């Protein structure tokens, strides 16, 4: 929460969360490199063919 | 995951996996707690009071 982040969104979200809600800590290296690996539960629309 | 083959006369193997969400093994490590006798409690503890 303390740093700028990309605002990644699941565009084809069905009825769950659109973006990351679990704001876990980021690993910051001395070179300025940041790795952020949040968990999520994605509920995504998928056209189901039942033929 | 439920092994259904002998349901309802079945036995299961359920895992409980604990880890640090933030730190790698070099930064934070784990050891099992020892009992009053100094024996390592490498199992789920069961207190008869609770
Ligand atoms: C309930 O569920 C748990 C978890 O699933 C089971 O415990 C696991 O059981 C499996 C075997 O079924 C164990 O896997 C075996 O581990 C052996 C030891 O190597 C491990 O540990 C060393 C530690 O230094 C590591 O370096 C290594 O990478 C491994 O993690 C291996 O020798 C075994 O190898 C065999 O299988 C592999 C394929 O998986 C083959 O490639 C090999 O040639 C060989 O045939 C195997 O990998 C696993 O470690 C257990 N996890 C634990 C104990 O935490 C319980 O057994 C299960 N209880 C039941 C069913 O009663």
């Amino acid at each position: 929460e303390k740093i700028w982040r990309p605002d990644l969104v699941l565009y084809n979200n069905a009825d769950g969360d659109f973006a990351i809600v679990k704001f876990t800590k980021v690993l910051l290296q001395y070179t300025g490199h940041i790795t952020w690996t949040p968990p999520a539960i994605f509920k995504s629309y998928c056209e189901i063919i039942v033929t | 995951a439920v092994e259904v083959t002998y349901f309802p006369f079945d036995w299961q193997n359920c895992s409980l996996i604990f880890r640090s969400q933030t730190y790698n093994a070099e930064e934070v490590e784990f050891t099992f707690a020892v009992d009053n006798d100094g024996k390592t409690i490498n199992k789920i503890d069961i207190d008869t009071e609770a």
